[PDB]
C-alpha cells in the first residue's frame, strides 16, 4: 500500500463553498489555485501604490509642547455638580470606636457588641436629629434598620443575623424589584419599551477629594498594618532586603491610608465568609479593624455596622445589596455637595481628651458583587506598588555610588543629602518632600485606584499612558511626531465623566503639564 | 499644602514609575453581550460594504466580499486587500528565506499525520451544536463523536485527525442529521433526558458555520467592551492545522514575536533596536513607531488568509493543500449568533422581559432605544431568520493569530518601496506593531512611514492613527514592555498573582514560593519586595486556611487543635505553616519544599504521622495536578497529609472505563498504553494472572479462586 | 481487591455501552477514552477555595479503614461524615482530622525519604553548605542564555526518561528492553535499589 | 393560563405588606 | 377594618387599622 499515499477528497457541499469563496474576479477554486501556482508578481504593490488616492496618508506631525493642552476642560466648568463620594466606605471621616483589648481576638459580633457596651449613650441613642435625608432614601427606614441593627449586636444571643426579616426587606428595597413575564405577552404588549441607556453624570472638581488625598498621607500615631515573621536572614543579601523592608514599614505603617486598607481589607474578608456561609438570610456585620499604638496596646476598632441582604446567587457577577451604617465626627452641613447620596443622622457626641465633638451615623445602601468582593481583600497588593518602585529607586541610587544607601535616602548620612522628591504646591509654589513622604503618596495613589476604580478609570489610564509617554519623549528631545493628536485627547477626555480619581487625576494631570510647560524653558 | 502624585515624575522619568500609572490593583471591568456583537457584526459589514455583495446558494445568507475592491479613498478601516499584492508580499518574503515555506508546511504535515483527535479536547470552551450552547471542548467533541455515530460517520475510533476531519466535511453532505439533544421534561420537577432529534442538510451547515458569542469581560485596562467568538468543532481541526503551520513560518521570521514568550521577547526587542541603530547611514535618523493596531480581525478577509495557505504549500501533496485550505473556507462563510437578546420593560406595571434574538424583528423598532433601533435597522439586511447575522467578511478575535502576525511581517519585510532613500523593519505581535524606519533625516523617516501604511492598507492592516506616535529609536513601547536608552523595565503587572493557588495548601504554598521567585528573577522585583510579597502571602495562605500561629489567641474549629499540637509536641520549629508553625521561607531558598527544609526540625511522632507512606487524605486520582499547576506551571511539592483535593462541584461509560484501566494497569495513568488489542481482553488476561498469583501467595481463598475464574469465563476470555 | 476487581468489571460489562466500547477500542486509542472528561474547570480558584475552607466538610476522602482511626467528631468537633459521595464515591471530611492525623495517629516511616526525594534534599545540602560573600551594587551586565533551571543526575531526552522510569518502577509491563536501558544500567540498579522499601 | 393572566389583567395588581412599612413609608396615600 | 393606603408607582397596597387611624 505504500504505493499510494494517504487519500482526503474534498466532498460536494464543501467544494461548493470553496468555489463560491474565492475572492473578486474568479469562478473557481481551480482557477484560484492556478493563477496563485503560476502568475508572478513583479511590482504589484507599486502598480496599487500607483494609482491609490493621495487623500490617504498617516498625516505626519510634529509634536511640541504648545500643541499638549489640559485634559478634559469640562472638570474646570462650574456649572456642573460637584462629584459626589461613591466609595464603599469612609476613608478620611471614619470614628473609631475603640476599645482596649489585651490582645485575644474575638468574633466580630462580640467585638461591636462589648465597643457599644463601652459607649452607653451612643448605642441606647434612640431619638434621631435628621441632619439630611438626601434624595430618596427613606429616614424611619434607614433609622429602624439601624436599631434593629443596634439590638441584633448587643442582644445575648451569639447570632447576628436580622431579627425583623421583614422590615429590611422593604427598607433594604429587595422587594422593589420589577416581575419577569414570558417573551410573548411582552411582543403583544405596546407600553414594554426598552429602558434607555443610563450615562454617568458630567460632574466637576470637587474639593473633599483632595483633602482626603493630604489627610490619608499623614502620619498617625496608630498603626494596624502587621505582617508575618519569615525565617532568619544569613545572607548579606537578604539582610539588605530585611534593613530595607524595615526602614519601608517604619514609614507605611503610621500612615492612616494603611489603616483605610486594612479596614476595607477586613470588611471585605468579612463581607466573603458571611455570604458564603449565609445565602439567604438578612446579617448583620460589624466594620472592624484593629490599631497597634506604639506602646502596644491592642485596641479594637467598630467603625460602624451593615447589613447584607440576601446573597443566594449561583453567578459571580450577580449583586448582593448592603446598607452601611457609619460613625463620624464630620458635620455634613459643612460641605453638602460631598454628600448627595448619605442620609444621616446625629446620633450623640464623645470626648476624646477634654474636646467634646459631635458624633452622626452617615447611612447609605449600596450594591457589590463576588469579583469586587474578593478583590476586597486582594487590595493590600497596594503596598507592594508602593514598595516595588521605590525599592527600584534605591536601587539606582546605589548603582550611582558603591554602598547601601537606604538609611541615606530616607534620613540622609554624613556624606549624603536626604533624598527630596516634589510632592505638593501651594500659591503656585511646589514643594519637596522626603522619601517617606513620597512612599505613602505613592502607597495612597495606589489605594484611590482601587478603591475609585471602574472602567472609566481604566479608560482613562490606559489611554493617557499614551500622553505620559509622549511627554517623556518631548523631555529627552526625542522630536516625537503624532498622527491625530485631537484622536487621543478625545480617547482620554471621554473618560471623564464621574469617577472622583479620575477628575482628581485630570486636575492634577493639567497641574503637573503647566509646571512642565513652565519649566521646558531651560 | 496641596499633595500631587503626578510631581512624582518631575523627578523621576515616566517609564522608572510606568507601573505606578496602571491601575492594576481595582476590580476589573465586569459586564447583554447581544448589543455588542451586533455592533461587531454591523462595524465588520460597515467597512467592507462597498465590496461584491451576493447570496451564498450553499446556505442562504448574505455574503460581502472585499477582496480585490475598491482601492479605498479615505482614511477609514479597509478590508478591500488586493490579492496580487498579498502574493508580492508572500514572493518577497520567500525569496528573503532559504525555502523556509516549504520546509514549514512539510513539517506541519508530518506532525498532522501523527496529530490525535483527542488533541481537540485541548482549549477553551467550544460552541456546541447539538444544543447549540457553548461547552467544554472534551465535552462538545465527545457529544459530536457521539452523534457522528448515528449517521454513518466514523474516524474517530480511527485515531489519527485525518480520518475525523475527512469524515467531518463527509457529514456536510448527509440529507439529514441526526443526535441526542437535551429534553428538559415536566414531571413539578425538570429533569433531562436524551432525545433523538433530526435536522436537515442547510441547518446543519448552519449550525456547523455559527460562531458563538460572549462577552470579553475579563480585560483590564480597556474602558469600550469587546466580544469573542467560540467556534465549532467542526472548525478546530483545520483551524489548528494552520495555525500550527503559521507557528512553524513565523518561528524562525526574526519580525515575529510570537510564538516566544518572557526574557525571550525581551532579547528579540533589544536585539531588533540594536540591529537598527547599527545599520543607521552616518548622520541619518533612525525613527521608531508605536504602533497599535485598532479593527485588527474586523479587516481581516479570510479569502486573503486562503490566498496565503494557497501560496506557502506552493509545492505539497495536493490532499494536504486541500485539507488545509479547508480552515479559510469555513471562516469566509461564517454565521455569528447573537447573545441572548435584547431586554424590553415597563415601568408603570413593573414589568420586564428578554426578548430572545430570534424575535429579535418580532417587534415594532418602534420600541427599541434610538441606538439599538438604528443597529437593527442596519443590521435586517444580513439577519437569518433563525436569529444569526450572516458574517462573511473578517475574522473574530483570537482565531487566526499566527497567520495574522505572518501577514503583517510579510507587510514589515517589504522594506522598500519606489527604491526611495530609507529603510523600514520591526516587530510585529497579534495586532501590536512597532516599526523601525532608517533614512537621511525626519522628512524621509515619514516619508517611509506613509509608504509602509499605505502598503499596509493594501492587505487590509490599517494601524490606528489614534494610538500610534512617532520618536526617536531608544524609546518606545511593545506589547506593554517598555524600552528606554536600553533599559527595558518589566512593566509589573504579574501582582495580581499572591493569591493562594486554589488547589491545597502544600501545592498552593510551592506555587506562591515559586511565583516569587520567578517574579524576582524576571521583573526585577527587589529583594525587599520579594520578603514583603513573602510576608503577605504567608499572611494570606494562612487566613485562607483558618491555620495561624498555634501560639496566637485566634479562635476557630481547626485552631483549637492546632493549639493542642502545639505543646503536644516538643520541636516547635518543625511545624508547617498549614500547622501553625513559624514561617521559615527567605529569598535564599524560595525554591526549596518547605517539608524537606524543615524536615530536620521535625519530630519524629510528627514526620511520622505527617509523612505517612498511607493516607486518607492523599489518593492516587488525585496525582493528576502534582506536575502542572492551572498555563500549566511546574511547581515541586512533597507527598503528605496535606496533598488532599476539594471535593467535586456515554460520559460515566468512557470516565469508568478509564478509570478501571487506570486501576487495573497502574502503568497507564503516567505513560500512553500500547498494544493492537481490545481493552476488555487486556484487563482479562491482566486480572487473570492477578489472581493466580494472589491465591499462589495466600493473598485470596479457593473460594475467592472459584468465584473470580467463574466470572471471568462468564466475560468470555478463559 | 482483584475480586473486587472483577466485580466491578463484571457489573460494568453488564451495560451495553461498556461492553460496545471496550470490545471496541483498541489499548492504544485508551488514550483518548481517558481524555473525554468534563473539563468544567472551575473558573476562578482563589474563591473556590475560600468558600470550601469555611464548609463543614470539604476534604473528599477516599473510602478506607483509615476512618476508623478517628471517630466521626473528637472533643466536640465534627470530623467526618458518614453520608455516601457522587463525585468521588467516598467520604467527606474536614482539615480537623487532618491536624488531629499531624498531631496523633499512626506512625509512619522515615527511612523513605533519606533518597526518594534525593534532589530536594540534595538541593537544601548545596544551599547550606555555600558560602556567600560581599554584595557588588554596581550595575551588572547581563546576557539572555538558555540554561538548564535544576540540576540532573543523567540528561536524557524525554522519551529515554519515560523508558528509565517504567524499567525501575514498574517491572511488569517492560517488553522488549531498547537501546537504552543497557546504557543507564547503572542508574536503572541504583534507583531501583534506593526506592525499594517504599510504599509511596 | 399564563397568557390569560396578563390579557384579563388579573397579573395587575397591588401587593399586600405589612402595615409596619405602610406607616414607615410617606408615598403611600 | 380602617381604611386602606396605595402607592401607585410601587404598586402597593396596605390596610391601616383602626387603631392607627392617625400614625
Amino acid at each position: 500500500d505504500v504505493e499510494k499515499g494517504i487519500d482526503f477528497k474534498l466532498g460536494q457541499t464543501i467544494s461548493r463553498l470553496r468555489d463560491i469563496s474565492v475572492p473578486a474576479g474568479f469562478s473557481n477554486f481551480e482557477g484560484m489555485r492556478s493563477y496563485i501556482d503560476n502568475i508572478d508578481p513583479k511590482g504589484a504593490i507599486e502598480r496599487n501604490l500607483a494609482r491609490m488616492s493621495p487623500l490617504v496618508s498617516v498625516t505626519p506631525k510634529k509634536l511640541t509642547w504648545e500643541d499638549l493642552r489640559p485634559i478634559g476642560p469640562h472638570i474646570y466648568n462650574h456649572e456642573l455638580p460637584e462629584v459626589p463620594y461613591n466609595a464603599f466606605l469612609l476613608m478620611s471621616d471614619e470614628l473609631g470606636l475603640a476599645n482596649m483589648t489585651e490582645g485575644k481576638s474575638k468574633k466580630p459580633k462580640t467585638l461591636a457588641k462589648e465597643c457599644l457596651e463601652k459607649y452607653s449613650t451612643l448605642r441606647d441613642q434612640t431619638d434621631p436629629i435628621l441632619i439630611m435625608k438626601s434624595e430618596k432614601a427613606n429616614e424611619n427606614f434607614l433609622w429602624k434598620l439601624w436599631r434593629d441593627c443596634v439590638n441584633t449586636i448587643s442582644n445575648e444571643e451569639m447570632s447576628n443575623e436580622l431579627q425583623k426579616t421583614n422590615y429590611a426587606k422593604w427598607a433594604t428595597g429587595d422587594g422593589l424589584t420589577y416581575q419577569k413575564i414570558m417573551k410573548e405577552v411582552a411582543i403583544d404588549d405596546e407600553t414594554m419599551c426598552q429602558e434607555e441607556p443610563k450615562i454617568p453624570n458630567k460632574c466637576r472638581v470637587a474639593a473633599w477629594v483632595q483633602t482626603e488625598m493630604n489627610l490619608l498621607s499623614t502620619l498617625t500615631s496608630k498603626r494596624a498594618l502587621d505582617l508575618p515573621e519569615i525565617g532568619p536572614d544569613v545572607a548579606p543579601v537578604e539582610h539588605v532586603g530585611s534593613e530595607r523592608r524595615k526602614y519601608f514599614v517604619n514609614e507605611i505603617n503610621y500612615c492612616k491610608a494603611s489603616t483605610v486598607m486594612m479596614k476595607y481589607v477586613l470588611f471585605h474578608t468579612s463581607l466573603l465568609n458571611e455570604s458564603n456561609a449565609s445565602m439567604g438570610k438578612y446579617k448583620v456585620i460589624p466594620i472592624t479593624n484593629r490599631v497597634v499604638n506604639e506602646k502596644g496596646e491592642s485596641f479594637d476598632m467598630l467603625y460602624g455596622l451593615a447589613v447584607k441582604g440576601q446573597s443566594h446567587l449561583r453567578g459571580d457577577t450577580d449583586v448582593v445589596t448592603v446598607v452601611t451604617f457609619e460613625f463620624s465626627s464630620t458635620d455634613p452641613r459643612v460641605d453638602s455637595g460631598k454628600w448627595p447620596k448619605y442620609t444621616v443622622f446625629r446620633i450623640g457626641s464623645l470626648f476624646v481628651s477634654g474636646r467634646e465633638k459631635s458624633v452622626y451615623l452617615y447611612c447609605r445602601v449600596n450594591g457589590t458583587n463576588k469579583i469586587q468582593m474578593k478583590w476586597g481583600m486582594e487590595a493590600r497588593r497596594c503596598l507592594l506598588q508602593s514598595m516595588q518602585q521605590m525599592e527600584a529607586i534605591v536601587e539606582q541610587e546605589s548603582s550611582i555610588q558603591g554602598y547601601d544607601m537606604t538609611k541615606a535616602c530616607f534620613k540622609g548620612d554624613r556624606v549624603n543629602s536626604p533624598k527630596t522628591f516634589s510632592i505638593g504646591t501651594q500659591e503656585g509654589k511646589l514643594v519637596k518632600g522626603s522619601f517617606g513622604k513620597a512612599l505613602r503618596v505613592i502607597f495612597t495613589k495606589c489605594l484611590m485606584h482601587y478603591v475609585f476604580g471602574n472602567a472609566q478609570l481604566e479608560g482613562f489610564s490606559a489611554e493617557s499612558r499614551r500622553l505620559l509617554l509622549l511627554i517623556q519623549a518631548l523631555k529627552d528631545r526625542k522630536g516625537p511626531w503624532v498622527f491625530d493628536l485631537e484622536g487621543m485627547y478625545s480617547g482620554i477626555e471621554e473618560c471623564i465623566s464621574n469617577n472622583p480619581w479620575v477628575i482628581q487625576s485630570a486636575y492634577w494631570f493639567n497641574e503637573w503639564l503647566g509646571f512642565e510647560k513652565e519649566g521646558s524653558k531651560v | 499644602m496641596n499633595i500631587n502624585p503626578y510631581f512624582l515624575f518631575i523627578d523621576v522619568p515616566i517609564q522608572a514609575a510606568i507601573s505606578t500609572t496602571f491601575p492594576y490593583t481595582g476590580v476589573p471591568p465586569y459586564s447583554t453581550g447581544t448589543g455588542y456583537t451586533i455592533d461587531t457584526v454591523i462595524r465588520t459589514h460597515e467597512y467592507s460594504n462597498k465590496g461584491k455583495q451576493y447570496i451564498s446558494d450553499v446556505t442562504g445568507c448574505t455574503m460581502v466580499d472585499p477582496t480585490n475592491g475598491p482601492l479605498p479613498e479615505d482614511n477609514e478601516p479597509s478590508a478591500y486587500a488586493q490579492l496580487d499584492c498579498v502574493l508580492e508580499a508572500l514572493d518577497r518574503m520567500d525569496e528573503e528565506h532559504p525555502g523556509l515555506f516549504q520546509a514549514a508546511s512539510q513539517n506541519a504535515m508530518e506532525t498532522l499525520m501523527v496529530t490525535t483527535v483527542d488533541k481537540l479536547t485541548q482549549g477553551r470552551q467550544t460552541f456546541d451544536w447539538t444544543v447549540c450552547r457553548n461547552q467544554p471542548a472534551a465535552t462538545a467533541l465527545n457529544t459530536t463523536i457521539t452523534s457522528f455515530r448515528l449517521n454513518d460517520l466514523n474516524g474517530a475510533d480511527k485515531g489519527g485527525l485525518i480520518p475525523f476531519c475527512q469524515d467531518i466535511i463527509d457529514s456536510l453532505d448527509r440529507p439529514e442529521m441526526t443526535f441526542f439533544s437535551v429534553k428538559n421534561i415536566k414531571k413539578i420537577k425538570r429533569i433531562p433526558m436524551k432525545v433523538k432529534d433530526k435536522i436537515t442538510k442547510v441547518e446543519y451547515i448552519k449550525r456547523a458555520l455559527s460562531l458563538n458569542t460572549m462577552t470579553k469581560d475579563a480585560e483590564r485596562g480597556k474602558l469600550k467592551r469587546r466580544a469573542i467568538a467560540t467556534a465549532g468543532i467542526q472548525i478546530r481541526g483545520f483551524v489548528l492545522v494552520v495555525e500550527n503551520l503559521a507557528k512553524n513560518i513565523c518561528e524562525n521570521l526574526e519580525q515575529s514575536g510570537l510564538p516566544v514568550g518572557g526574557n525571550e521577547k525581551k532579547a528579540k526587542l533589544s536585539n531588533a533596536v540594536a540591529k537598527m541603530l547599527s545599520n543607521c547611514p552616518p548622520g541619518g535618523i533612525s525613527m521608531t513607531v508605536t504602533g497599535d493596531n485598532t479593527k485588527w480581525n474586523e479587516c481581516l478577509n479570510p479569502r486573503i488568509f486562503l490566498a496565503m495557505t494557497e501560496r506557502i504549500t506552493r509545492d505539497s501533496p495536493i490532499w494536504f493543500r486541500d485539507f488545509c485550505s479547508i480552515a479559510p473556507v469555513l471562516f469566509s462563510n461564517k454565521i455569528a449568533r447573537l447573545g441572548k437578546g435584547f431586554m424590553i420593560t415597563s415601568k408603570t406595571k413593573r414589568l420586564k422581559a428578554q426578548i430572545p434574538c430570534p424575535d429579535l424583528f418580532s417587534i415594532p423598532l418602534e420600541r427599541y432605544n434610538e441606538e439599538t433601533r438604528a443597529k437593527l435597522k442596519k443590521l435586517k439586511p444580513f439577519f437569518n431568520e433563525e436569529g444569526t447575522a450572516s458574517l462573511s467578511p473578517g475574522m473574530m478575535m483570537g482565531m487566526f493569530n499566527m497567520l495574522s502576525t505572518v501577514l503583517g511581517v510579510a507587510a514589515l519585510g517589504i522594506k522598500n518601496i519606489g527604491n526611495k532613500e530609507y529603510l523600514w523593519d520591526g516587530l510585529q505581535s497579534s495586532d501590536d506593531f512597532a516599526l523601525f524606519v532608517n533614512a537621511k533625516d525626519e522628512e524621509t523617516c515619514m516619508e517611509g512611514i506613509n509608504d509602509f501604511y499605505r502598503t499596509c492598507k493594501l492587505l487590509g492592516i490599517n494601524m490606528s492613527k489614534k494610538k500610534s506616535y512617532c520618536n526617536e529609536t531608544g524609546m518606545f513601547e511593545f506589547t506593554s514592555m517598555f524600552y528606554r536608552d536600553g533599559f527595558v523595565s518589566n512593566f509589573a503587572m504579574e501582582l495580581p498573582s499572591f493569591g493562594v493557588a486554589g488547589v491545597n495548601e502544600s501545592a498552593d504554598m510551592a506555587i506562591g514560593m515559586t511565583i516569587i521567585k520567578n517574579n524576582m528573577i524576571n521583573n526585577g522585583m527587589g529583594p525587599a519586595t520579594a520578603q514583603t510579597a513573602i510576608q503577605l502571602f504567608i499572611a494570606d495562605y494562612r487566613y485562607t486556611y483558618k491555620c495561624h500561629r498555634g501560639d496566637s489567641k485566634v479562635e476557630g474549629k481547626r485552631m483549637k487543635i492546632i493549639k493542642e499540637l502545639w505543646e503536644n509536641t516538643k520541636g516547635r520549629d518543625g511545624l508547617l505553616v498549614a500547622d501553625g508553625g513559624p514561617n521559615i521561607y527567605n529569598l535564599r531558598n524560595l525554591h526549596i519544599p518547605e517539608i524537606v527544609l524543615k524536615y530536620n526540625l521535625m519530630d519524629p511522632e510528627y514526620k511520622g504521622r505527617l509523612l505517612h507512606p498511607q493516607n486518607p487524605f492523599v489518593g492516587h486520582l488525585s496525582i493528576e495536578g502534582i506536575k502542572e499547576a492551572d498555563k500549566k506551571m511546574d511547581y515541586d511539592a512533597v507527598s503528605g497529609t496535606h496533598s488532599w483535593r476539594t471535593k467535586r462541584n456515554e460520559e460515566q461509560c468512557y470516565a469508568k472505563c478509564c478509570n478501571l484501566f487506570e486501576a487495573c494497569f497502574n502503568s497507564a495513568s503516567y505513560r500512553k498504553p500500547v498494544g493492537q488489542h481490545s481493552m476488555l481482553e487486556a484487563m482479562a488476561h491482566r486480572l487473570r494472572m492477578d489472581a493466580r498469583l494472589d491465591y499462589e501467595s495466600g493473598r485470596m481463598s479457593k473460594d475467592d479462586f472459584e468465584k473470580a475464574m467463574a466470572h471471568l469465563g462468564e466475560i468470555g476470555y478463559i | 481487591m482483584t475480586l473486587a476487581k472483577i466485580e466491578l468489571l463484571k457489573q460494568l460489562l453488564r451495560d451495553n455501552e461498556a461492553k460496545t466500547v471496550l470490545k471496541q477500542t483498541t489499548v492504544d486509542q485508551y488514550n483518548i477514552i481517558r481524555k473525554f472528561n468534563t473539563s468544567r474547570i472551575e473558573k476562578n480558584p482563589s474563591l473556590r477555595m475560600k468558600w470550601a475552607m469555611c464548609s463543614n466538610f470539604p476534604l473528599a476522602l477516599t473510602k478506607g479503614d483509615m476512618a476508623n482511626r478517628i471517630p466521626l467528631e473528637y472533643k466536640g468537633i465534627q470530623l467526618k461524615t458518614n453520608a455516601e459521595d457522587i463525585g468521588t464515591k467516598g467520604q467527606m471530611c474536614s482539615i480537623a482530622a487532618v491536624t488531629w492525623w499531624n498531631t496523633y495517629g499512626p506512625i509512619g516511616d522515615t527511612e523513605g525519604f533519606e533518597r526518594v526525594y534525593e534532589s530536594f534534599f540534595l538541593r537544601k545540602m548545596r544551599l547550606d553548605n555555600a558560602t556567600w560573600g560581599r554584595i557588588t551594587f554596581g550595575p551588572v551586565e547581563r546576557v539572555r542564555k538558555r540554561v538548564l533551571l535544576n540540576p540532573l543526575t543523567k540528561e536524557m531526552p524525554p522519551d529515554e526518561a519515560s523508558n528509565v522510569i517504567m524499567e525501575i518502577l514498574f517491572p511488569k509491563e517492560a517488553g522488549i528492553p531498547r537501546e537504552s536501558t543497557w546504557i543507564h544500567r547503572e542508574l536503572i540498579k541504583e534507583k531501583r535499589e534506593k526506592l525499594k522499601g517504599t510504599m509511596i
